[PDB]
DNA sequence: TTTTTTTTTTTT
DNA sequence: AAAAAAAAAAA
RNA sequence: UCCACCAAAGUUAUCGCUUUGGUCAAUUAAUGCAGGUAAGCAACAUCCAGCAAACAGA
DNA sequence: CTGTTTGCTGGATGTTTATCCCGGGT
DNA sequence: ACCCGGGATAA
């Protein structure tokens, strides 16, 4: 099980870091490409990449590269890959998963959840759990709305894996 | 040397310099009105002419000599030197000037600037002689046998006939015999009098028809005599010494209430058309030049419009032979480049032979031309235990024409309908001066406003077609996001949401300001407003912000959006082409992989004539696009090869009664018998059962392709059809 | 050689 | 009912 | 005033029939197909005659 | 049983290039 | 004496 890091900076001001561990002995390809995209090696990265939805209370989410909108995201195996395995459940905070637009949908949004969500069972795959940072997280969510728009523009300035 | 030509289609938006776009647009818009003029002008000056004295020599004024002035008239120029004109441009000048003043003033037109318009005029004026002299060769000789029948009174004959028989109970065949000798074999010798220009036996016709016939003959000289003694013939060897006669003619069948003709071809669509442009109208018009461009330059100034690199512009064909040569067609959205080779400086199987015939053991592929469903095929070796069948139908080819139907039959403006329903009432192929004079101011009352729709992909646009209305932001259950019919972009995080059914005010009052930032990233919507407008939608935006329960900034924003809600429809018509060419491949690949690479086409004998209650079906065309990718195609005859059983050379009957297929049609004729469905009538036919009545059945297609693979297997063995099927 | 005419396909 | 097709009857 | 494609079953080579399992570029986007650097392939405009969709008038 | 706009199908015919001179500028 | 349009004819 390796961990990925990201470092959050809002409007140019660094905020903190969130530390991740990654579940790859039990879906070892949506943890692949995780990591890849964390790391760059395919030539693209959540580097940059804003967090475009974050409902308080509910869920952060980000991942896209592309547009910046949620119109946007690929995955190392090319447009979209099938659902690896439902092996865990959104049972505590703090999971990391993939976001999806239906079955076989998958791509390179990722979210994470503030608290239990057990009405997401079986419609998403979680990948991860916050190890460190989860008072980054709570910041972070206390910027939120409701409706997702964040009160200000917060984005992944360095991402690394250890 | 042989010459051909090889167009390649492309968009202005992707060759075009945006430098140089707003030029094209606006000769566009003017070529087409002026086109749609001169035709109208045309028609006007010839029906001014012919109703006032049946002298006048209009045979002779049916050239691209008269045409091109007739267009310069609707163009305001310099005047040049008078003396220098040719005597018949002094004349042609002079007849449009009698007309000129009333035209204008009937069509409430200007005169419209435009410098160098001779090229303009030659191209338009080619075309408009090229359909003036088609449309004679085509119909001519129909429309006369047609006021040959009505003149002798063949259907009112026939029935006062068969009325007067039938109370004298005579049987068929004596009723047909009657109407035979009686009726045809007179109308056939009028046809031949009237083909060799001689007046029918006496008592043949009335004194009307006599005096009618006496008309339409002098409309031709009187020393005039019809080459190889055939109207029919001379009409296409000598076209040039009909067409006064033609309109005659048309003019009788308004007297006999017979459904009016385009005798004069006239241009009525509303969307611009595609236009011509060459080196000396891009020089003069698109470029600005004010200079000569001879041959020397003719590329470079096309460099500095469009890219020659690119692979629409690259040379093509067997060893590159085919060369761009400097000329377009161009509508605005649409471009068609020409390609030339030469400097522009001036069978049924039953007939087969046995060597052709049996070299296709198990490569024969069974086609069933059908209405709904195009192509039910079937390959030799197909079994009841392993089905090769193959099913084309006619859903798949019109998904798209279906679409854009829709989409034009919900986005259609109120004031577009209600234009429409108020031109309605003027037809057009009428001859006759009132109702064409009728027609022209009809149409100049609503032609800003149908040209302003139609013409919104390139023309200035300021009427609101959309009074009254609220545009919402809606998400389907793929996660694509649409405004009100308008796609902007697939959200692939849309999902992810909480528990069901959140509906605060706030959410879904702040949702829209997210959907419309999302929209406005958009290329293709972003394109289509300017910075003027995207200003101001942004600064409303902002304001959204504060006070998302207010509802006028909603209402001014989708003001201010319904541009988007117009269509482009020319750029509808290429998608429609694009998409026959994808569907044409799409089944290419699907035959090639379904049945074999080297498959031989054996296809129905069926003319798929066009039929009241039904769409148009695609036959011919089928055909050569087949040949063209390189099946070899044989046709073979549908006799009896659906009415009996396969399995027992039986008779079929249609026996299932279905709901009417059509929903529109159930609330009137709730059920019909099912067409596609038959059943064997021996009972035996079905294998081995406790006397249930179960009886085999059939699909029609199905059935017809496996009769169809008894003849071939017939003509094998013994190279004749089979009895059966005589 | 030319015009009706018989039988059949598709579907209403 | 209504459009085209192969082939036969009529002149 | 509607219906994209591929397979199983009611079922018999079963219908503008029905229940299932699989695919989705959605599109008011653009030259299309197929190839991985290029490289090859593809007739378009106008008019006319029929038919189709919306509305109107006998 | 007709009419307007659009479109689908099918048939038929094209798809440029110098040179001369008057009027104007001057 | 020199130059700059722009319609019109024409194969
Ligand atoms: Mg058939
Ligand atoms: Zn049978």
């Amino acid at each position: 099980m390796s961990q990925v890091y990201f470092d959050v900076e809002a409007d140019g001001q660094p905020i903190g870091r969130v530390v991740f561990k990654l579940y790859n002995d039990i879906v070892p390809k949506t943890a692949e490409n995780f990591r890849a995209l964390c790391t760059g090696e395919k030539g693209f990265g959540y580097a940059g990449s804003p967090f475009h939805r974050v409902i308080p209370d509910f869920m952060l989410q980000g991942g896209d590269f592309t547009a910046g909108n949620g119109t946007g995201g690929k995955s190392i195996y090319g447009g979209k890959f099938p659902d690896e395995n439902f092996k865990k459940h959104h049972d505590r905070p703090g999971l990391l998963s993939m976001a999806n637009a239906g079955p076989n949908t998958n791509g390179s949004q990722f979210f994470i959840t503030t608290v239990p969500c057990p009405w997401l069972d079986g419609k998403h795959v979680v990948f991860g759990e916050v190890v460190d940072g989860y008072d980054i997280v709570k910041k972070v969510e206390s910027l939120g709305s409701p409706s997702g728009a964040t009160k200000a523009r917060i984005v992944v300035a360095k991402s690394g894996e250890l | 040397p042989s010459k051909r030509v090889i167009t390649i289609k492309t968009t202005i938006k992707g060759i075009w310099k945006y430098d140089y776009r707003q030029p094209l647009y606006d000769l566009v818009h003017t070529t087409n009105l002026l086109v749609t003029h001169t035709y109208a002008f045309t028609k006007y000056i010839f029906l001014k002419e012919l109703a006032t004295d049946e002298n006048f020599a209009f045979n002779e004024l049916i050239t691209k000599d008269f045409f091109v002035e007739v267009f310069l008239s609707l163009v305001s120029a310099k005047a040049g030197n008078s003396e220098r004109l040719k005597d018949t441009t002094k004349r042609y000048r002079s007849l449009i000037g009698k007309h000129k003043d009333a035209y204008f003033e009937d069509a409430k037109y200007t005169p419209i600037s435009l410098a160098y318009a001779q090229q303009i005029a030659l191209y338009e004026c080619a075309k408009v002689q090229t359909a003036y002299f088609n449309n004679m060769k085509a119909h001519f000789g129909n429309r006369l046998r047609a006021l040959i029948n009505k003149l002798f009174k063949k259907k009112e004959k026939v029935e006062s006939l068969t009325k007067e028989m039938e109370a004298n109970n005579f049987s068929i065949k004596e009723i047909k015999q009657a109407i035979r000798k009686n009726v045809y074999q007179p109308c056939n010798q009028v046809k031949l009098a009237i083909t060799k220009k001689n007046m029918p036996e006496s008592g043949l016709l009335d004194d009307k028809s006599v005096t009618q016939l006496n008309e339409f003959f002098s409309m031709y000289a009187v020393d005039y005599t019809f080459q190889k003694e055939s109207i029919f013939y001379d009409v296409v060897a000598n076209p040039e010494k009909h067409f006064k006669a033609f309109y005659k003619l048309a003019q009788l069948s308004e007297a006999y209430e017979v459904k009016p003709f385009a005798c004069f071809p006239l241009r009525r669509t509303f969307i611009p058309c595609y236009m011509t442009v060459d080196s000396k109208i891009l020089n003069y018009h698109i470029l600005k030049n004010k200079k000569v461009l001879k041959m020397d330059e003719k590329f470079n100034a096309w460099g500095r419009v469009v890219n020659l690199e690119r692979k629409a512009f690259k040379s093509q064909g067997c060893k590159k032979t085919l060369h761009f040569q400097g000329t377009l067609e161009t509508d605005g959205v649409g471009v068609s480049i020409l390609k030339q080779n030469t400097d522009t400086n001036r069978k049924y199987i039953e007939k087969l032979e046995d060597a052709e015939l049996k070299q296709t053991l198990g490569k024969c592929v069974l086609m069933d031309p059908g209405r709904r469903d195009l192509l039910y095929c079937m390959k030799e070796t197909s079994r009841a235990d392993k089905k090769e069948i193959m099913i084309f139908t006619k859903n798949d080819r019109s998904k798209c024409s279906r679409h854009f139907r829709r989409l034009r039959k919900l986005l259609q403006p109120s004031q577009i309908r209600e234009a429409e329903t108020y031109l309605s009432g003027f037809a057009t192929k009428s001859v006759n001066m009132e109702k064409f004079v009728e027609y022209i101011q009809a149409r100049a009352s609503v032609k800003d406003i149908l040209y302003e729709y139609y013409g919104n992909e390139t023309a200035k646009s300021i009427t609101e077609f959309y009074p009254e209305s609220q545009f919402d932001f809606k998400v389907d259950q793929k996660c694509n996001l649409y405004y009100e019919n308008l796609f902007v972009a697939k959200i692939r995080g849309f999902y992810p949401q909480p528990e069901h059914e959140p509906n605060d005010i706030t959410l879904k009052s702040h949702m829209y300001h997210t959907y419309l930032q999302i929209m406005l990233n958009q290329k293709h919507i972003s394109e289509r407003l300017n910075s003027e407008k995207r200003r101001k939608i942004e600064d409303l935006a902002k304001a959204i912000l504060e006070q998302p329960h207010e509802s006028g900034h909603k209402t001014t924003i989708s003001s201010l959006l319904g541009k988007l809600r117009l269509l482009p429809f020319r750029k509808m018509k290429f998608s429609t082409k694009l998409f026959s060419d994808n569907n044409d491949r799409k089944l290419v690949k699907n035959i090639k992989k379904k049945f074999g690479a080297d498959a031989v086409l054996v296809l129905g004998n069926w003319s798929a004539p066009n039929t009241k209650y039904q769409d148009p079906t695609r036959n011919k065309g089928l055909r050569r696009m087949l040949k063209k990718n390189g099946f070899p195609l044989y046709l073979i005859d549908e006799f009896r090869t659906s009415s009996f059983c396969p399995k027992c050379e039986s008779d079929l009957e249609k026996f299932k009664v279905i709901p009417n297929p059509r929903p529109h049609n159930q609330e009137k004729q709730p059920k019909v018998l099912c067409h596609g469905l038959l059943r064997c009538k021996n009972m035996s036919c079905l294998e081995q059962q406790t006397s249930e009545g179960n009886q085999r059945l059939w699909n029609r297609d199905q059935a017809a392709v496996l009769n169809f693979r008894k003849i071939l297997n017939c003509l094998r063995e013994t190279k004749q059809r089979p009895p059966l099927f005589s």
